[PDB]
């Protein structure tokens, strides 16, 4: 099989004795990318002010969040230092080498600055066809308000400011597409219902005003236990993080 | 060449087609091979199979690459698969038709389809080139 | 019945969340958004494989490295003892040994092999590496190569065939053979070796432990009815003994978005009235045979750079950020190197600062991987106060004045190995 | 004795509530408002059955669909090859194949079958569907029908008997038989199929995968001492192989309160001084044979619409929200359709915007299910810049000026499949 084809081997020395993927020297093993994809990373983070929400905030949504195992399309700007120099996390880098998947994701919503209550819904039959989130007053009514019968969780910030949920796989097909394009008209159906786990909506439930500094919502994510990165195609070409901010100014 | 006949040519037969090869191949498999089980959950209508038609090795495109248009990464073929192959018989207006090729004749009367594929690439150079 | 329960209360410590770091060998409490409240997992079948994230199966797949030509008619290079190809040995490949795509004002795209991609996710690495060499030959071509693994060496500064034979090496014969693999050893003074490329501002970076070099033993021979050039395509994969230690900030990012915002505090430009600029010549700089940026045709009208911050490394060269210009330059092959710039029109991508007293001037360089190397080397020569006469061959030549810029040109500090 | 308990405290994570999503296969801690503090549950007997919420037992019950007449004396329609009845196949029935009740300014009430109601609670669906056909005949009537299931087709645009016979189909004989069931297959390229109707603003909606069509093989025959019309009542239930996947926002709501508040931001009306309005004619619009809304009897006094927001879809027609008017119109049967409006007095329920330069005018449509369809089709024709002469047959005719409105009339944007 050509991908691993090694003809006419010329090997001067014997192989190097094993450490069981680090288990001999350190106390743990490192043999599967799936394990690393289960270590949380930043999915999206933003600040929301009263001006971003509807004039009359009738317990409306704060964030409409599309759920992709390969993460969102990052926007590196002066306001987002992480995406600019850290770029994409490990999970989007891992995901890029595989075509398909079939599992769920585990999220962690951290809301700071708000004394009210937060509601979270999962819309598996309504996933976005764009790789960017929708904020506040730009969210359509169909999603801006709590829908019935969807799997949900409602949490008071007074008890805990961190929400922990696991989003399931509810798709009509065999696989979900990894690394999908937002420019897709020839296969809209694939992009619409065979790509994302369904939008996750994060809203507020109370009359408390938002501080002038605003509230900050940080969504971390990771792969669930039933998740699988399925068919290994090539890796795409990469960029180097050390080529964002140069070492010509070692401290900056 | 050491015989009256040139030498022995290996043979590969499928349906009523016979392919000859003379050298050792380069091979690979896109993904793990398997027998499908969830296709039965998609359609209650009995799935028809036409092995003598479909299991037939069929000839695709010939593409001509020259020295003057052969650069690193030059794409001799970039085709949607198997779309481009099954739809290779077009009319005056470049509209495909499944009606003439026996291998594709089941595609005309069925709405949904599935199969595994194999692709052979044949080049017959002389003894004095490199690439 | 309502019996009291005076069992003593237990001390407990409240924390807002469960582990953020753990990814294996533990349970994770969570609120599953399902109708079934038990331990639930999506259904499967043979239609859907198991996860193919086993590292060894990934890094075993060969990736392509920068190919090179091997010309049988080159009576200068095609001789015994000649170094055809060489680089440090480490899982991430050197950037200049990998296929690239550059974009003006954006980041470079690198085609990293699977072993390189995976390694950039972890801090340490170790084991043998399989270097497969593919030759574009036919039964007429013949040669013998000596490829060696030099432990504890990072460059070819002291490297000769007659020294390379004194380390672990192999001798390959190209007699009707087109592929062979050189599985190189792992020879280190320690058990794990730190990755070379790390994070922003060279965070956690280090160097490679060893060197691989290909020498010409018996030169390539062809005939008149056969191509005189044989291309060589190097490929790389992990040996069966390869391992990766410790999760760290990925050295890499995807190429879906190659945009980048360089720090505004490091940006430099030309003083007001000293722009627009164009590429030209003036007498007090190698008798006006070399290229510099001018702001006018009167002489001693050489564009001056604004204030250059003191936190900028002395050996650093510069890269253009905003709009730029095209200019025609050339550079003749430098002794002891394969460094030359053919005469052509190039975009302005790099610059090196030439200081003359209280005035600072900028020297233009082409937006090309070789232009990046020559610019860096020149900046280093200015750093060691090298003779003005010895830096001369590393500076692009003056051919003709080029177009002017729309306005000022912005530059950002960078530095390479 | 008072021994210390230095047992280490455990880390615990505080959360305000238990699961909101879980409905099965788990316990739920709660504060029961009872005197008995154990696991308590209300008493039972045979007088009180067990819960009858088993889905299969619900969706197995047949629901009635829109009936239709089958006239033996219609020498035009009652012929071989004629399409009597057809619709897409999906668990929710198409809205126009279900008994309706409309209310001015309110929501329409639909009489959905059990399989349709239950399916609107879930996101996915699959399996066979039982279509029972009930005929109002007696032993004199005779015919033969061909009913077919066409996979991958959503409309009858390319549908003929001589094509329908080339898919899964059945042939029914009406010879002293009044009931028969056509259990149609499930033929899809995937395992679950997304529901068609979803939520507000067509949230999560999609299309049906297949089509069912009833063709006339051997035309209906009656005699002189027997009714010449045979009514056909279609009914629908789930097959034994039917299943429903995933809880979602109900596509439906109860009809106890059919009130609705349309978004104020989408509302449009006539400019001041351009109302009250009435239905009439003017010359520059098909020689004043078609109906439009005027604000006076002087000519070129055609009611103008206020500012129409740019976020309104181009193919959208409109529905009256507040008070309205009655008007007498008609429309002759359109070629290739069963579309006709008999001459009668109808309430104004729908409108289509006719643009003439910087002026926008409104065309009236009757508050009737067929008027809804013709209005939508007309709006679509204006969208594709169809010939003014070819949109003419889809516009209600002018008979006589109608009463005026009390004041302005308010309209809201809507759009159908």
């Amino acid at each position: 099989m050509e991908r691993t084809f090694t003809p006419n081997v010329m090997q001067p020395t014997p192989l190097l004795p094993t450490t069981n993927d680090g288990r001999v020297t350190f106390g743990e093993a490192f043999n599967d990318l799936k394990d690393l994809a289960r270590r949380y990373q930043l999915y999206w983070e933003g600040t929301i002010l009263e001006g971003n929400l509807r004039a009359i905030r009738r317990n409306s949504a704060l964030v409409q969040l599309p759920l992709y195992p390969h993460g969102l399309r990052i926007q590196p700007d002066v306001n987002n230092p992480i995406w600019n120099i850290m770029r994409d996390g490990h999970i989007p880098v891992i995901s890029s080498g595989f075509r398909y998947f079939r599992g769920g994701l585990r999220l962690r919503i951290v809301v700071e600055g708000l004394n009210s209550c937060v509601w979270v819904q999962h819309h598996p039959d309504r996933p976005s066809i764009f790789s960017r989130p929708i904020i506040g007053r730009y969210i359509a009514a169909k999603d801006a308000y709590r829908n019935h019968a969807y799997a949900a969780y409602v949490q008071n910030m007074s008890v805990n400011r961190t929400i922990e949920v696991e989003v399931p796989f509810y798709q009509p097909g065999l696989y979900g597409m990894l690394n999908a394009s937002d420019n897709n008209t020839a296969n809209s159906f694939d992009r619409l219902r065979f790509t994302g786990l369904g939008d996750l909506l994060i809203g507020i439930e109370g009359e408390q005003p938002i501080p002038k500094e605003g509230i900050e919502i940080s969504v971390y994510y990771s792969i669930a236990d039933d998740f699988s990165f399925n068919i290994f195609c090539g890796f795409p070409p990469m960029v180097y993080c050390d080529e964002t901010y140069s070492a010509a100014t070692p401290d900056l | 060449m050491d015989r009256p006949e040139g030498s022995e040519e290996r043979t590969v037969q499928t349906s009523n087609v016979v392919l000859g090869e003379t050298n050792i191949e380069s091979q690979d498999i896109a993904s793990k091979e398997y027998s499908p089980t969830w296709d039965r959950l998609a359609s209650s209508e009995v799935s028809d199979e036409y092995p003598m038609l479909t299991d037939r090795w069929l000839f695709w495109k010939s593409v001509k690459w020259e020295v003057n248009d052969s650069a690193f990464g030059k794409m001799l073929v970039q085709e949607k698969f198997p779309q481009s192959w099954v739809q290779m018989d077009v009319n005056v207006n470049n509209i495909p038709r499944y009606t003439n090729i026996p291998n594709f004749i089941p595609f005309n009367i069925h709405q949904y389809m599935r199969a595994d594929f194999e692709v052979k690439i044949y080049v017959n150079p002389n003894d004095f080139v490199s690439g | 019945d309502n019996p009291p329960d005076p069992t003593p209360a237990k001390f407990f410590v409240p924390i807002p969340s469960h582990s953020w770091a753990h990814g294996t060998n533990t349970s994770e409490p969570t609120n599953t958004l399902r109708l079934d409240g038990g331990v639930v997992g999506v259904g499967r079948s043979d239609d859907i494989g198991t996860s193919d994230t086993a590292i060894s199966g990934i890094i075993g797949v060969y990736g392509l490295l920068k190919p090179f030509d091997w010309n049988a008619n080159d009576t200068g290079r095609n001789v015994g003892g000649h170094l055809l190809w060489s680089m440090p040995v480490h899982p991430q490949v050197d950037k200049d040994q990998v296929i690239q795509v550059m974009t003006q004002s954006k980041l470079t795209q690198y085609y990293l092999p699977p072993i390189s991609v995976v390694s950039s996710l972890y801090a340490y690495t170790r084991g043998s590496i399989k270097y497969k060499f593919l030759f574009g030959n036919n039964p007429r071509h013949n040669a013998r190569l000596l490829v060696a693994y030099i432990p504890g060496i990072s460059s070819d500064n002291r490297l000769t065939l007659e020294r390379a034979r004194n380390s672990a090496h192999v001798v390959f014969s190209l007699n009707e053979v087109s592929e062979f693999v050189f599985t190189v050893p792992y020879i280190t003074d320690t058990m794990w070796w730190p990755r070379k490329y790390g994070g922003p501002q060279a965070a956690g970076e280090f160097v490679a432990p060893s060197y691989i070099c290909m020498f010409i033993l018996n030169p390539l021979v062809a005939m008149e009815s056969v191509p005189s050039i044989v291309t060589i395509v190097p490929m790389i994969a992990a040996g069966d003994d390869f391992e990766v230690a410790v999760p760290a900030q990925p050295a890499v990012g995807l190429s879906r978005n190659i945009d980048v915002i360089y720090p505004k505090d490091s940006i430099i430009s030309f003083k007001s009235g000293y722009f627009p600029v164009y590429v030209g010549s003036w007498h007090s700089f190698f008798d006006s045979t070399k290229a510099i940026l001018r702001y006018g045709a009167v002489s001693d009208h050489i564009a001056q750079l604004g204030n250059i911050p003191a936190n900028v490394n002395r050996k650093a060269f510069w890269i253009v950020v905003g709009d730029t210009i095209k200019f025609k330059t050339k550079l003749d092959k430098i002794n002891g190197t394969e460094w030359f710039i053919p005469e052509g029109e190039y975009t302005l991508g790099y610059g090196v600062v030439w200081r003359d007293g209280a005035y600072a001037y900028m020297v233009p360089y082409p937006l090309t991987p070789l232009g990046e190397k020559i610019a860096q080397y020149t900046a280093s020569l200015l750093a060691s106060n090298t003779a003005i006469s010895q830096i001369r061959p590393y500076i692009p030549d003056y051919i003709v004045d080029s177009a002017a810029s729309k306005d000022n040109i912005l530059w950002s500090p960078i530095e390479d190995r």
